[PDB]
């Protein structure tokens, strides 16, 4: 149909290539962000069911853009490699010219700008990745959560999920989290993200990856034994 | 669905899964088998040749195996025509990096950059994806011996052992079944020869149908020594392993 | 193989690939050859037993076919072994499973029949020692878990089922029945049944009622009784076992004859009483009707909690629902003695709270002054009456009634029916008495009779509130000798106090007016008045009524109609049990007339109830005989002939109904299926059967309380627009009425429009219009169903006005009686202890038509409703408790029961 | 089990 | 189980009783031959010499003559003589004519054709409701369109909304679509007509359009009804090509049914069940809602659905109580309900090769491997890239 054109504006008002991007986000891993008062917890699936895989050199889904800016993603791994690279360069650009450390909010916009640009320029596909960019603003200790979409726009939610079986996760996020009050403690906040991920992973120590990002360049990924500890405690409740 | 659209990379399939990429899989698999086994004491690269004519000189062609630099070698499977652009760029890029920092290229770097051109041709430019898979065999001191594979799509995944091109599934079922976790380098050669004889039409696995190289950390005083074995040393070791 | 070197234990191993066949010459040839070798076989007996366990680890047909070749022949007396009386006896134990294996598991018919006998002896003889008990036990308890035991244990018990079936099949019974050739009762077989049953309550749900029903005796439930009482809490929880009991009893009970039919109910009742749940138990107390039993359960409910809480409320409400009201009076005195509150309990046991809940409901359904009916001629009479029928239950229609114009504008006997129907506006409630009292003093004799009948209809909302007694009004008019006035009034007494027994009711009715002194038809109503009283509980089968039936019948038989009134009345009186109705069946049968035999069939229909075995067949030999007399001819005196023929047709449907109500719910679909094919058969058979059968067919549909309410009522109605008789519309439509604005939405448009159109007699018009309007209820205003309360197949008490009058020719005098239609249906409200009206949530499943619900276990899917809802016949009936949000447990556990909800809310 | 098989066959 | 036994006992005493009654009742001696019957009989033999060659009444002229076409190319201007009322006969009726001289001796036909009998398949639905392991939610969309006006006309009447016309079933085979069709059929107890759409694809001249008209007539006569036009797409969007004589037929049949589905107005008393695989990637020929109303897409079975289906099957099996049910369904991806059905059947087959009469504890974990591998090959889903 109109899938062969981008320039052609379409009376449907909807260019099919754009629709098809969404199909692509769905297929990918589930990646979730839930934020406290002092933390972003990012719980994400990393598949590891692959036989004869040396896990050490296989890239973790989470990639440090900046020293305090992180990215998780759902959608095609190849296409996603371009966003990570543009975004890294721009990170260091920011410091080189403003001196100021990376404004996260600029960065959210910069990234979306690329998925937008390519919607207008024929002969350049719109990317079929949606991302989570999360960070902490210069001179600030309030957590910051953003999602980008392949529609070439951006938005902030109090907590959000993307990728396979996101429908299932969204019910959890409505009932156990609230915009009004995020779980004040870091600890509360991490335990709920583990329970959400369990709904679609259905038991895995390394299939669940938790990276907690705190203010002031504090990045630490939870220990496999500690992750295992969240699971067992939760699993006792399930039969009660 | 019905009307399959795929003229350009930019034009999406209804499915959303670009058919040009799909056709790329077929092509890879067209070519014979290549196999990389990473061992704790070397890497072994062993493959059955594409060519089969005796008139055509199989012996002087190591179509599968080219070295890019002193530490890094690649096994190639797919489209010969397309492939030739990428092997050449990869050598120059490696030497560009050595110019800059006066250190050997890290394995991980060299793959990620090449994968990114492969994406480049779908991201922009009608230009077909250059549908080729390499198995990279390299060494760096960041992670030791490292093995990678690259998808035509333009993404990579590490592996403990992998097979590419034709009959990937059969060779894969055997490797995992008898896998020895530690892996000795002597062992890897034996194990490789067993897998190829079962997937190779000649079940006597003639030498003239074989390409072989071994990259060894088990080379004196703890160093990395790449050695391309000629058809005459393949033949001597064929009689050592006893298939003939 | 069979070799006399395969005896060794050396060859266990070499053989065992193929199948162990070491056993085969070891119990065959050794037994025969030497009797020193029976003692040797005893030492080898230990090995041989373990081989059986190995051949049940892998269950396959090959290793049973192959193992046995002559293990089948040799048992004891085959090999002529009997030596040391102990040895061959112990050698019965290994060869017993052997036979069971080749009978079934490898499929073979011949061996099933032939070895059925052999096998049962072996089990009986050795269970006396109690060492067959021990062979059974090791596979029953599965210490070693395998496929083998699961089919082996079924076999052992299959044979026991065989043994008790010998009692049922032949009078010879016992040993002499050689299908088994092993007695049903001994000193070795009995000790086997019990032991098996305990273990198998745990392992199976369905082998246990198999033994019960084929025995066809209460001997089967006595052994069970003691077992269930051991197994009730420890083996499995009180609630789960309680479920097992309710299944078991309903499967065995329809089959059995009248003296034992009742016995299965006494055993079940007693189990239920013992277990904590008495919700089911109160039900069983209604069915027998023994005063003794209602006292026992009722006290058992009240005694655990010495404060009102859930306990007293539960007791009261269970009794209330049954609007027989017999139970209510029994329950008050226990409650009144404690005196937590006197008044609230009396009200709540009594029917006063049922009046009050409806008042709340009306507001919702919307109070209407709506009337239907047309002016001029015999419709001028109708329109008045019809306002009554349309304003079913308690409703405001005060202002319409307040006009005296409409009432005096009625003519004739129609004036009588007008004042009675004003009572039907105010049905189920005292309030609206005042309008009626006015009529009672003023003008015509006709309206005085009408006033009294209507006061009856209204005062039904009491019988144990004892707030404005019926007796206060109704005494005075008995004394006035005018026949019309007295008749309305002494029938009235019957309706208002209903089923309830009270000193007041007996002493009013002790004088009867039924005599030859008033030839008048309306004197018959004394005996009819009596009939209300007795029903809903065990009958005295009072002799007073028998004496007066006979007197009047013989004396005047010129009027058939007089004596038909008397006959059906005795019939109604009898409902509720059959046992004592058998006894008085003889009294009537001693005197014989063509007239007597109208009575024989009717009272017989009640009498033979307690089995379908006799009842169903009998009322079909009777249906056959008319056809036969006529077909022969083809190839005072008048009054006798007419009665005979009409009663026979009536009795045929009535018997079917008695059967279905008492027996399981599978029997309802089934009787109905006979019934429909049956129409074609009776239409073929005769002209007279064609007309009459229609009239009863709509009554079959309603009394039977049919599941299906879709295709069949509509088939029948369409077909009888053309066919003579329009009294079929009346009877049918009261079935169509029980699910309001559904079956009846159809009814109104089709019948009410066409009836007006094709009009060619106003009398017919009246019949059609009255049924079609009645059937509808304005926006689901109260419905009249057969259900008495927890019974939904309950013996009718004030809805048998349809039974009386469908039978007899239509009349202007009938129109008065027909205003009675009392038996309204309670909403379903969650209650705790504060009586907060309306339900929180409950499940109803409105998709029922299934004939494979017979347990009484709700279809637990439902669709959830939050609004209070009336219980809709067979379209709404299944009821689940839903109140889990605030975390609750049923204290009243629904079984599709009409009953309001009760829960313990945490 | 078996005596109730033959009830189906008759039906 | 037991519930079924209780019913057998009643069904076998109903039949017996009926059969015996029947002799007398039908007659065997009753032999009505009194004045009313005798009249009919005497006359009927006299007037009717046989065979009787049927006609079609084309028109009436009031003078007790009619014009009929006989099967012979010459038509015949006939007298109306005897029996059938003049009024009762309306043009377009098929009629009995007497062979010696053609006269209207009556009607007993009403344009009886064998085609109507073939279509007529009210016969015992194999499904009762909720024998199926399907989900409450899917069946309670079909039920809402079809059942709910017949059972409760009160709500529809009160709202004032019209009763819906038609549904479309489409899935996904192995969602038990035709099972669903016969679940619905049982409940309604409506005259359940069935016709398959390939009988309307023929080279034969104009026969398709003739068949299309028949269907509307049949349903109306035997109303209330459900008309299963099964593989509606056979006529419609689905092909039989036009370089096979199809440049005549297929056009005429498609149009014809289309025109009658709208009609002068929707009938609103003939329910339809339209089967088709899906009309998502096929062209749509089922022409907009209001004549097909609610359209029903059955979900591909998720993990909770197949639990319910699975419970039916495990009942007969012995040694599957130790086997953990929950883990077999989870491990497999979400797939057809047909694939769980396939598994049960394979499972038993496989036990027999091991030599165990019914499944072993081991047999069930093994069963899953053979069925999953076969089915994933048969139907391959897009590989994540
Ligand atoms: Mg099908």
């Amino acid at each position: 149909g109109y899938d062969r054109a981008l320039s052609i504006f379409s009376p449907d008002g909807h260019i099919f290539q754009v629709e098809y991007a969404l199909e692509a986000v769905k297929r990918g891993t589930c990646a979730v962000g839930v934020k406290g008062k002092n933390c972003v917890v990012l719980g994400c699936e990393r598949r590891s069911t692959l036989k004869l895989q040396d896990t050490r050199i296989t890239p973790s889904k989470v990639s440090k853009i900046d020293s305090h800016v992180v990215l998780s993603f759902s959608g095609l791994n190849a296409d996603s490699r371009i966003l990570i690279e543009k975004a890294r360069v721009e990170a260091q650009s920011h410091r080189l010219t403003l001196e100021d450390p990376v404004t996260v909010e600029y960065l959210t916009r910069y990234v979306a700008g690329v998925q937008q640009r390519y919607t207008q320029s024929g002969g350049v596909r719109p990317f079929g990745v949606s991302t989570l960019i999360a960070g902490f603003d210069p001179r600030d200790d309030e957590p910051k959560l953003y999602q980008t979409e392949p529609s070439g726009i951006y938005s902030s939610w109090s907590a959000q999920t993307i990728g396979r079986n996101s429908k299932t996760v969204r019910e959890f996020l409505e009932k156990n989290y609230d915009r009004k009050e995020p779980p004040a403690t870091v600890e509360e906040c991490v335990k709920l993200t583990v329970r959400s991920l369990l709904e679609v992973v259905q038991t895995g120590a390394k299939n669940i990856e938790i990276t907690v990002v705190k203010p002031d360049s504090d990045i630490v990924a939870l220990s496999s034994e500690e992750i295992n500890q969240y699971v067992t405690q939760i699993e006792q409740e399930k039969q009660e | 669905g019905s009307r399959r659209y795929d003229s350009r990379t930019t034009i999406f399939s209804p499915e959303g899964r670009l058919y040009q990429v799909e056709y790329a899989l077929e092509s890879i698999s067209h070519a014979g088998t290549a196999i990389g086994i990473m061992a704790s004491d070397g890497i072994v690269l062993a493959a059955e040749r594409k060519v089969t004519s005796t008139l055509l000189e199989q012996d002087t062609s190591t179509e599968k195996l080219y070295k890019l630099n002193d530490k890094i070698a690649v096994a190639v499977a797919g489209l010969t025509a397309d492939a030739e652009i990428l092997i050449n760029t990869a050598r120059i890029h490696a030497q560009n990096y050595l110019k800059t920092y006066n250190e050997d290229i890290p394995v991980e770097i060299l793959v990620r950059r090449l994968s990114d051109i492969k994406q480049g041709y779908t991201q922009h430019g009608g230009l077909r994806p250059f549908g080729v898979s390499f198995i990279y065999a390299g060494y760096d001191d960041r992670y030791g011996y490292q093995l990678y594979t690259s998808n035509p799509s333009g993404n990579y995944t590490g592996w403990k052992a992998i097979s590419v091109g034709a009959n990937t599934s059969a060779a894969q079922t055997l490797l995992q079944m008898d896998y020895k976790d530690d892996m000795k380098v002597d062992d890897a050669i034996e194990l490789a020869l067993k897998t190829l004889s079962k997937t190779t039409d000649s079940s006597a696995l003639t030498y003239d149908r074989l390409e072989f190289a071994t990259i060894r950390k088990g080379a004196n005083d703890g160093e990395v020594y790449q050695k391309i074995f000629k058809p005459q040393e393949i033949k001597d070791i064929l009689v050592k392993t006893g298939i003939t | 193989m069979v070799d006399e070197s395969d005896k060794k234990q050396q060859t266990i191993d070499e053989q065992s690939q193929i199948s162990p066949e070491k056993q085969t010459p070891n119990k065959k040839d050794k037994k025969k050859e030497e009797e020193e070798q029976l003692s040797e076989e005893d030492a080898k007996l230990k090995t041989d037993l373990e081989l059986l366990v190995e051949r049940l680890k892998e269950d396959d047909s090959s290793l049973y076919e192959a193992s046995l070749n002559a293990l089948k022949e040799s048992i004891k007396n085959s090999t002529s072994s009997m030596t040391a009386v102990p040895k061959p006896l112990k050698f019965l134990r290994p060869t017993y499973p052997d036979l069971c294996s080749i009978y079934d598991k490898w499929t073979d018919p011949n061996l099933k029949s032939s070895l059925a006998d052999v096998l049962s002896i072996l089990a009986m003889t050795y269970s006396e020692n109690g060492k067959h008990d021990s062979l059974r036990y090791r596979l029953l308890s599965d210490v070693s878990d395998f496929e083998g035991w699961g089919h082996e244990y079924i076999r052992h018990l299959a044979l026991e089922i065989g043994e008790v079936y010998n009692d049922q099949v032949e009078k010879d019974a016992e040993d002499e029945t050689s299908s088994d050739g092993s007695k049903s009762d001994g000193s070795a077989a009995t000790s086997g049944f019990e032991f098996s049953k305990e273990d198998t309550l745990r392992l199976c749900l369905d082998i246990v009622p198999y033994f019960l029903k084929h025995n066809g005796e209460e001997d089967a439930v006595d052994l069970l009784l003691e077992i269930e009482s051991i197994d009730k809490l420890p083996q499995f929880v009180d609630e789960n076992t309680f479920q097992r009991v309710c299944q078991y009893m309903v499967a065995c009970v329809p089959l059995l004859p009248p003296p034992e039919d009742v016995a299965f109910l006494k055993t079940a009742y007693s189990i239920y009483l013992s277990q904590n749940e008495l919700t089911d138990a109160i039900a069983l107390a209604v069915r027998l009707g023994e005063e003794d039993m209602i006292r026992s359960v009722f006290d058992a409910t009240s005694d655990p909690v010495m404060h009102k809480q859930l306990a007293y409320i539960l007791a009261a409400q269970k009794t209330s629902f049954e609007y027989e009201g017999v139970q209510d009076i029994i329950g008050n005195g226990k409650l009144s003695e404690h005196f937590l509150y006197l008044a609230k309990e009396l009200n709540l046991t009594g029917p006063k709270v049922p009046e009050d809940i409806y008042k709340s409901h009306l507001d919702n359904s919307k109070s209407v002054f709506s009337s239907a009916g047309l002016d001029s001629a015999q419709q001028n009479l109708a329109s008045s009456f019809v306002n009554g029928f349309l304003n079913l239950g308690y409703c405001n229609d005060k202002l319409i009634v307040d006009n005296d114009n409409w009432v005096y504008k009625t003519k004739g006997d129609g004036m009588t029916s007008a004042v009675a129907s004003i009572g039907s506006i105010y049905q189920w409630n005292l309030d609206g008495l005042q309008q009626l009292d006015k009529y009672l003093y003023v003008d015509e004799p006709e309206v005085k009779a009408g006033a009294l009948l209507g006061i009856g209809i209204s005062a039904s909302g009491v019988h144990d509130g004892e707030v404005e007694p019926a007796l206060l009004l109704l005494q005075d008019y008995v004394t006035n000798p005018d026949t019309k006035i007295s008749s309305a009034a002494i029938l009235g007494l019957g309706i208002a106090f209903a089923g309830s027994k009270n000193d007041e009711v007996l002493g009013l009715l002790l004088p009867i007016a039924a005599s030859t002194d008033l030839p008048i038809e309306t004197a018959a109503m004394a005996s009819l008045a009596l009939a209300h009283v007795f029903v809903g509980t065990c009958n005295g089968d009072i002799t007073t009524s028998i004496m007066d039936n006979f007197l009047e019948r013989t004396a005047i038989e010129l009027k058939t109609d007089w004596v038909r009134f008397l006959a059906l009345a005795l019939g109604i009186l009898y409902m509720g049990q059959g046992e004592q109705v058998d006894d008085v069946l003889e009294t009537i049968s001693a005197i014989e007339h063509p007239m007597t035999s109208a009575i024989e069939v009717l009272v017989g229909s009640c009498a033979y109830t307690g089995t379908g075995d006799v009842l169903l067949i009998q009322d079909l030999l009777h249906r056959l005989t008319p056809k036969n007399v006529k077909g022969e001819e083809d190839a005072e005196i008048k009054s006798e002939e007419k009665k005979g023929k009409s009663s026979d047709k009536d009795a045929t449907t009535d018997g079917k109904n008695d059967d279905e109500e008492e027996e399981k719910e599978a029997g309802i679909v089934d009787e109905l299926a006979y019934a429909v094919l049956g129409i074609a058969l009776i239409a073929l058979g005769e002209d007279i059967g064609k007309e009459m059968s229609l009239r009863h067919f709509g009554h079959l549909m309603h009394y039977g309380n049919e599941h299906i309410r879709r295709m069949v009522p509509l088939a029948m109605g369409i077909v009888s627009v053309s066919d003579p008789q329009m009294k079929v519309f009346d009877t049918l439509t009261r079935f169509s009425h029980d699910a309001d604005l559904e079956v009846s939405m159809n009814s109104i448009f089709a019948m009410g429009l066409c009836g007006a159109g094709t009009n060619n007699a106003r009398l017919a018009q009246l019949l059609r219009q009255l049924a079609s309007y009645y059937s509808r209820e304005q926006d689901a205003l109260f419905i009249t169903r057969l259900a008495q309360g927890l019974l939904h197949l309950g013996k009718g008490t004030m809805t048998m006005d349809v039974f009386n009058d469908a039978h007899v020719l239509n009349k202007v005098t009938l129109a008065s009686i027909l205003t009675t239609a009392v038996g309204l249906v309670s909403p379903s409200f969650m209650l705790k202890h504060h009586q907060l009206f309306y339900m929180l949530n409950a499940g109803i499943r409105p998709k029922f038509i299934l004939a494979l619900n017979d347990e009484g276990e709700p279809i637990k899917v439902n669709v959830r409703v939050g609004q209070a809802v009336e219980t809709v016949g067979q379209a709404g009936r299944p009821k689940k408790i839903t109140g889990w949000i605030t975390q609750s447990t049923p204290v009243l556990l629904n079984h599709g029961e009409r009953a309001e909800l009760e829960t313990d809310e945490y | 089990a078996a005596p109730y098989a033959a009830k189906l066959k008759q039906t | 189980t037991r519930c079924k036994l209780k019913l057998l006992r009643m069904e076998r005493i109903k039949d017996h009783l009926l059969l015996e009654e029947e002799f007398v009742s039908n007659s065997e001696i009753l032999k009505p031959f009194e004045k009313k019957q005798e009249e009919e009989k005497k006359q009927l033999e006299e007037i009717r010499g046989n065979p009787l060659s049927i006609g079609t009444l084309e028109e009436i002229i009031d003078d007790d003559h009619a014009i009929v076409t006989s099967p012979t190319m010459p038509d015949y201007y006939v007298s109306i003589l005897s029996f059938v009322d003049k009024e009762l006969l309306e043009p377009g009726c098929s009629v009995l004519l007497h062979h010696k001289t053609m006269s209207i001796v009556g009607v007993l036909q009403d344009d009886a054709d064998p085609m109507v009998s073939v279509m007529k398949m009210d016969k015992s639905p194999t499904e009762s409701y909720s024998d199926i392991g399907g989900l409450e939610s899917q069946i309670q969309e079909i039920k809402e369109s079809v059942e709910l006006p017949l059972t409760h006309p009160e709500l529809y009447e009160e709202m004032g909304i019209k009763p819906p016309k038609g549904v479309i079933l489409y899935g996904a085979p192995g969602t038990g679509k035709t099972l669903l069709a016969k679940a619905v059929a049982n409940q309604t107890s409506a005259t359940f007509l069935r016709i398959v759409g390939s009988e309307l694809i023929q080279k034969y001249l104009g026969d398709g359009p003739r068949l299309c008209r028949q269907i509307f007539k049949v349903a109306g006569e035997n109303a209330p009804s459900i008309v299963f036009i099964d593989e509606i797409d056979a006529i419609g969007t689905k092909r039989y090509d036009s370089n096979s004589g199809g440049e005549r037929e297929i056009q005429r049949t498609m149009l014809e049914l289309l025109n009658q589905l709208d009609g002068f107005d929707d009938r609103g008393d003939v329910k339809v069940i339209m089967a088709t695989n899906k009309i998502e990637t096929l062209d749509p020929a089922l022409i907009r809602p209001g004549r097909i109303d609610r359209k029903i897409l059955f979900e591909n079975p998720d993990l909770s659905t197949k639990k319910k289906i699975l419970g039916i099957h495990t009942s007969k099996m012995n040694l599957s109580e130790d086997v953990n049910l929950e883990t077999l369904v989870t491990t497999k991806d979400d797939l057809s309900g047909a694939d769980i059905q396939a598994m049960c059947t394979e499972a038993g087959l496989l036990a027999l090769r091991e030599r165990r009469m019914q499944v072993t504890a081991e047999d069930f974990k093994q069963a899953k491997e053979r069925v999953m591998k076969n089915k994933v090959e048969e139907n391959l889903e897009g590989l994540y890239l």
